[PDB]
RNA sequence: GCUUGAGUCUCGUAGAGGGGGGUAGAAUUCCAGGUGUAGCGGUGAAAUGCGUAGAGAUCUGGAGGAAUACCGGUGGCGAAGGCGGCCCCCUGGACGAAGACUGACGCUCAGGUGCGAAAGCGUGGGGAGCAAACAGGAUUAGAUACCCUGGUAGUCCACGCCGUAAACGAUGUCGACUUGGAGGUUGUGCCGGCGUGGCUUCCGGAGCUAACGCGUUAAGUCGACCGCCUGGGGAGUACGGCCGCAAGGUUAAAACUCAAAUGAAUUGACGGGGG
């Protein structure tokens, strides 16, 4: 199991499936012995530049410890979510617990 | 012939020509003049001067719309870059915001081959 | 590379002690693994060759290391190619 | 350097306060020989501001 | 006048025309390496 | 036998190292539409070209390819060739600390084998931009050029081939030893200093060198092994062999001919070099 920070930004609005798309995302983590370190909703912010017209999104983090296949798998997931208009995976060399600076 | 008020003045300085615009803040042009068109050619087109008669025959062209503010827009190396801004505020229109808005590749196109003069 | 379980555990099987990791037997077995580990690899990544060189780096020192032993221990020589499935 | 001065383990691509220090007006990455900062650090930097980029918690260019 | 003097300076900040007169014309790799290790033995010389 | 060379293990560090996949933003081009109207473009000057069948400019939306500004650095990584957005997956090497382990397991390497820029070649894709060829416009005594407007192969991808480059540090690899000074980068010990490693620059001492220069990253002082040279031209050519789809590569002469060819530095003179 690796540990993953995972950023997904929500279309503004689908706002309102982002509680149900958390809890589904962290039992597909949990599901397969995986751990949340971290959750953060910031909610909507206004992004830098327009993406796809939206000048705002609804932004998600979450540090999370899993098998890589289940990340793969919610990958995928927000690929084809169009709820989703962008995600960052990244690999971390240790989980990550605290506060973001956006707290 | 409809009126207003505050438009965009799109100054393209070429290296051998400028292109002043101006347009309203939709980019829905209104007029246009150019050091080209306005009495220069070859070595003389491309100098401030002659950017800043095309500034003033492109004021000419708008003064039906009835513009008094105006954003500018400078995109390019050329000579007419300042010139044009100066003739735009001596025409009586008030400068808001001066942008420049040359195109900048992130890398982009390979460019032309290199000249040998 | 070989991971700090799978490396630990090639230690314990061919080396006299956990701490006996100099042993031309254990050097030999790790090469071995990760010989094994990486064909994998190629199978799927042809055209990497800069990977590939370090492969063959380990090919190299497996073949060094086993006629070290062969010379000085040839029934050791023996015993450790019939572990591992070596032709020599 | 402020990252070698505060112990910085790794800049946060979150960290965007901290970041819009180290970018022009037109959001370009400032050089270390403007700010001082070590070339590790720089190097972290580059990485966090693209990160942030990408993510749109900061400007490409200030002609978006 | 104030307000233009400004803009000329943050043109020549953002460095707009000197990257301009650079992309104006494709500069070879090893021409680029060339002019690169020239400016690097000049602020070296400088010194 | 031994542990000092060489390896293994443990923890960690930096990195455009490689392979695969995904994705982002800027820009160019094109397509469609809006505004708008006589120019645009280009040059030394022009013209070809483009434009009233509405260009150029400007705005909106779309398509597509290629490359990743800034960061960026005598910065980094890689055996060399080379490698630059971001993210993931697979993966190679290097380095440091402290300790354990093996016990000369080493160095070099003809033949062999692998990798090997760009161009090129084959098959199948792709094609924005750029651009051999080509076309037109200039320039010119001419101008099969330089300049301009276009533009096909190609550049891109997959797989296979080619096997060469001023593939350069024009400097083979490995090991040891021999005053200094100033930097960069990347570890680390101890208390901002003081050390101690790796990699990498500049200057310079002895010494070396024809000189230029090199100078602990040696071209110094030595040792091991390999590669290669033997006047210029003819010629890296011919012929033969091998390799290649081809282009060609590789190995490699002779006749004949000349009394030089050459390197570095010196004084001039000269320059459509500078001051
Ligand atoms: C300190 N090492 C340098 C070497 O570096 C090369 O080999 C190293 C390995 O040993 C590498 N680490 C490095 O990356 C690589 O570049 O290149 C040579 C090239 C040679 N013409 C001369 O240059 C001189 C010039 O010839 C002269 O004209 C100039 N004025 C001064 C130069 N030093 O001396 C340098 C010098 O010996
Ligand atoms: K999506
Ligand atoms: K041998
Ligand atoms: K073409
Ligand atoms: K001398
Ligand atoms: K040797
Ligand atoms: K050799
Ligand atoms: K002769
Ligand atoms: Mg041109
Ligand atoms: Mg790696
Ligand atoms: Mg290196
Ligand atoms: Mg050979
Ligand atoms: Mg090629
Ligand atoms: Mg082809
Ligand atoms: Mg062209
Ligand atoms: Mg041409
Ligand atoms: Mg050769
Ligand atoms: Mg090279
Ligand atoms: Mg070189
Ligand atoms: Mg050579
Ligand atoms: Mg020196
Ligand atoms: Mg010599
Ligand atoms: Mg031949
Ligand atoms: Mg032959």
């Amino acid at each position: 199991m690796r540990h993953y920070e995972i950023v997904f930004m929500v279309h503004p609005d689908q706002s309102e499936q982002v509680p149900g798309m958390i809890e589904r995302y962290t039992a597909a983590i949990t599901g397969a012995e995986g751990k949340i370190h971290r959750l953060e909703d910031w909610g909507r912010r206004q992004l830098a530049y327009p993406i796809n017209k939206l000048h705002k999104a609804h932004y998600v983090l979450m540090n999370v410890e899993a098998p890589q296949e289940v990340i793969d798998e919610l990958e995928t997931t927000f690929r084809f979510n169009d709820a989703v208009i962008r995600s960052m995976v990244m690999r971390t060399k240790h989980a990550v617990t605290e506060a973001s600076p956006m707290v | 012939r409809k009126q207003v008020s505050d438009g965009v003045a799109h100054i393209h300085a070429s290296f051998n020509n400028t292109i002043v615009t101006i347009t309203d803040r939709q980019g829905n042009a209104l007029g246009w003049a150019t050091a080209g068109g306005s009495g220069f050619r070859g070595s003389r087109k491309s100098t401030p001067f002659a950017a800043q008669v095309a500034a003033e025959r492109c004021a000419d062209a708008v003064k039906e719309y009835g513009i008094k503010n105006l954003e500018v827009m400078v995109k390019g190396p050329g000579p007419g870059r300042e010139s044009t801004i100066r003739a735009l505020n001596a025409a009586g229109f008030r400068i808001t915001n001066i942008t420049d808005v040359t195109p900048i590749p992130h890398x982009g196109c390979r460019p032309p081959k290199k000249r040998r003069v | 590379s070989l991971s700090t379980e799978a490396t630990a555990k090639i230690v314990s099987e061919f080396g006299r002690d956990a701490n006996d990791t100099g042993s031309t037997e254990v050097q030999v077995a790790l090469l071995t693994a990760q010989i094994n580990h990486l064909q994998g690899h190629f199978a799927e990544h042809k055209k990497d060759h800069h990977s590939r060189r370090g492969l063959l780096r380990m090919v190299s020192q497996r073949r060094k290391l086993l006629d070290y032993l062969k010379r000085k221990d040839v029934a050791r020589y023996t015993q450790l190619i019939e572990r591992l499935g070596l032709r020599r | 350097c402020r990252f070698t001065a505060e112990g910085v383990q790794e800049i946060d691509y979150k960290d965007i306060a901290t970041l819009k220090n180290y970018i022009t007006e037109s959001g370009k990455i400032v050089p270390s020989r403007i700010t001082g900062t070590r070339a590790k650090y720089q190097r972290q930097l580059a990485r966090a501001i693209k990160r942030a980029r990408y993510l749109s918690l900061l400007p490409y260019t200030d002609r978006h | 006048d104030v307000a233009l003097r400004r803009f000329k300076r943050s043109c020549e900040k953002a460095g707009v025309l000197a990257e301009v007169r650079r992309r104006e014309f494709y500069e070879k790799p090893t021409t680029e390496r060339k002019r690169a290790k020239a400016s690097a033995v000049k602020r070296h010389a400088k010194k």
